[PDB]
């Protein structure tokens, strides 16, 4: 009987939680490509004439 | 006179300013920023007798700072090689007269 509507209040309270997500991310450089280059004093020569 | 008056010692003598571009596989932006700075870097440390080693220890500091950490540039008179690069990181011009080089990002 002590204990009354007035007397004891009740309250329910929650914190908002963001919701759990999986996701994948893979990263992989640019391609690269072997280039060979001779150089020689008359193609040099030939470019420059 | 022209064509026929020139010979190969009056044509390295008569220009040394020239550029002459044989191979290019970098971004055209990318190349003029790398061009001006090479030219005016050997031009600088050429000094009484060309050196080698001193042309590619400043072209290779300015490269670094530049743009990437690992950049790796060589010229020499003639030569043969086969290099693994980046797509757009590599960039071949070779100077008037006998001076071939070569730089790319690794």
């Amino acid at each position: 009987t002590l204990r009354n509507k007035f007397n004891y209040n009740t309250r329910e309270c929650q914190t908002i939680n963001p919701s759990i997500r999986e996701r994948g991310v893979s990263t992989e450089p640019p391609p690269s490509d072997t280039i060979c280059g001779n150089i020689t004093q008359w193609e040099i020569f030939d470019a420059y004439y | 006179k022209a064509v026929t008056d020139m010979d190969i010692n009056e044509l390295r003598k008569l220009m040394i300013g020239k550029a002459i571009i044989n191979s290019s596989d970098m971004q055209g932006d990318l190349l003029q920023e790398a061009q001006d700075v090479i030219q005016s870097g050997i031009e600088n440390n050429s000094a009484p007798v060309l050196n080698i080693e001193a042309a590619c220890k400043y072209i290779k500091e300015n490269l670094d700072k530049k743009f990437g950490p690992t950049w790796q540039c060589i010229i020499g008179e003639g030569y043969a090689y086969d290099v693994t690069v980046q797509n757009n990181t590599l960039l071949f011009m070779f100077y008037n007269g006998n001076l071939a080089v070569l730089i790319f990002k690794s």
